[PDB]
């Protein structure tokens, strides 16, 4: 059957647009490229590393423009707001950006329309990860995932009562349940001759975890290799 | 049915049969125990419907990847009732202050926390705990498969037996099916930590115990 | 710390 509750139907529709509006669709977008360090590998690229980091300072600011519009998340103190965004960052961030991906042409697509090959990215500042992330983004494909199962699973590892130094984190499971719940019926309402559909988006996000938790590392040996500084947001964010 | 495809009583069996019945360092007692769970983890894996059905080759590499995640899951669980601490298969426990004079408090406390304490406010039962051991058993995304598809095949059968049983013993909770699966992503993360640790014990060619200077000499 | 961050949550 897979009836869509009003109740259910309206959060379903509010996460949708929050993704929409603040992370435009793939297809819905001007792409261009450039041509520098295009050829081989390299460590760093500092011009490349420069146009990435501005462009993930833009997407954090995003990402929080994103959790605001979530049901109850801006009900929550401030402490715990702060503890979930910085806990759930690069999750939300390597997802979106999976979501970017063209693989005719091996590359991902950034939201100023910046579209970059494998041998870019990793110069970018991806580096060890490219591989891992593109990785990914082939597993996601199989999985057809439209703005608001992609909106879902991103609201569903933001909102996780399984953080450290949560003061309250009872209220942030109640507040995952019924994000949990709409995915589950609205998975099957577009796949109904294929129920397992559910669990296996679900278990996508096991892999996320530790993608981005190597992510977490990669911003440690960044602040290594690059000359200057984390941009003061992306410090505040995963430092 | 899907029950009759991947019966949870079988998997229950399978559970129960491998169930067992402090003078060294806290880490030498885990080494300890762990290894007498590894002596029966393939008598568990048997005991799991389609596992022997598979290609010899895929069981192993199964077992090679996840029997880590496998044992953690167990003790945690085994460990409900406990206090700040661990209920080994040798019947010994490691306390929570005794696990950090180690050296090992950080990863411990991630056990204790994010493993054991929500298994025991859930009142995760022994049934859902060889589904989801039995899920982590049948992982697809094994190196050197040769048929992921059937393996893909039998954790989703898992995944409806699992979720059937739910809603059939939880009918008030319809999101308990995901409030499960959702400790994996811990037991995954704790399990890679947990091999960070015995990396060098894994990679080994050299000459331990210090056996090589003895001989070196004589 | 968080300066940036408690300005984009407080609008
Ligand atoms: C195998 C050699 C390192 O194995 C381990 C080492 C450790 C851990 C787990 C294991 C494993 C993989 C299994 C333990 C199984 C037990 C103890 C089963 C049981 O009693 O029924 C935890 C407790 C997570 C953290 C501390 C250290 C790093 C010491
Ligand atoms: C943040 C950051 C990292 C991860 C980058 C990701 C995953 C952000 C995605 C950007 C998007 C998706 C922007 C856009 O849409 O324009 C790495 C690990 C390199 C460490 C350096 C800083």
């Amino acid at each position: 059957s897979y009836t869509l509750t009003p109740e259910v139907g309206e959060l379903i529709e509010k996460v949708r647009k929050a993704h929409q509006e603040t992370f435009p669709a793939l297809c819905q977008l001007g792409k261009y490229t450039t041509n520098n360090s295009s050829e081989q590998r390299v460590s760093l690229d500092i011009d490349l590393w420069d146009k990435f980091s501005e462009l993930s300072t833009k997407c954090i600011i995003k990402t929080v423009e994103f959790a605001k519009q979530l049901p109850g998340f801006t009900t929550l103190t401030i402490a715990d707001q702060i503890t979930l965004l910085k806990a759930a960052c690069l999750d939300i961030l390597i997802l979106r950006i999976c979501t970017r991906y063209t693989p005719e042409q091996d590359t991902m697509t950034f939201s100023d329309g910046l579209t970059l090959n494998r041998t870019q990215m990793h110069n970018a500042g991806f580096g060890p990860l490219t591989d891992l992330v593109f990785a990914f983004a082939n597993q996601l494909l199989p999985l057809e995932m439209d703005d608001a199962e992609t909106g879902l699973l991103s609201a569903i590892c933001l909102i996780c009562g399984d953080r450290q130094d949560l003061e309250q984190p009872d209220r942030v499971d109640m507040l995952q349940e019924p994000l949990l719940e709409a995915l589950k019926v609205y998975v099957r309402k577009r796949r109904p001759s294929r129920p397992h559909m559910f669990p296996k988006m679900l278990m996508k996000i096991t892999d996320l975890r530790s993608i981005s938790a190597k992510g977490a590392e990669r911003v440690i040996t960044l602040k290594m290799e690059i000359p200057g500084s984390m941009p003061p947001l992306i410090q505040e964010m995963l430092e | 049915s899907a029950n009759e495809d991947m019966p949870v009583e079988k998997i229950l069996e399978a559970e129960l049969a491998v169930e067992p019945k402090s003078p060294n360092d806290p880490v030498t007692n885990i080494c300890q125990a762990a290894d007498k769970q590894l002596f029966t983890l393939v008598e568990w894996a048997k005991r799991i419907p389609h596992f022997s059905e598979l290609p010899l080759d895929d069981q192993v590499i199964l077992l090679r990847a996840g029997w880590n995640e496998l044992l953690i899951a167990s003790f945690s669980h085994r460990s409900i009732a406990v206090k700040d601490g661990i209920l080994l298969a040798t019947g010994l426990h490691v306390h929570r202050n005794s696990a950090h004079s180690a050296g090992v408090g950080a990863i411990f406390d991630r056990v204790l926390t994010e493993l054991v304490s929500k298994m025991r406010d859930m009142q995760m039962d022994k049934t859902e705990l060889g589904c989801l051991r039995a899920i982590v058993l049948f992982n697809p995304d094994s190196k050197g498969l040769s048929n992921p598809a059937e393996v893909e095949a039998l954790r989703e059968k898992v995944y409806a037996s699992l979720e059937a049983y739910c809603k059939h013993k939880y009918p008030e909770q319809p999101g308990r099916f995901a409030k499960l699966l959702l400790r994996l992503p811990a037991l995954r993360s704790i399990g890679l930590k947990c091999l960070e640790h015995l990396f060098f014990f894994k990679l080994i060619g050299d000459t331990p115990i210090d056996t090589f200077l003895m001989e070196m000499l004589e | 710390k968080h300066k940036i961050l408690h300005r984009l949550l407080q609008d």
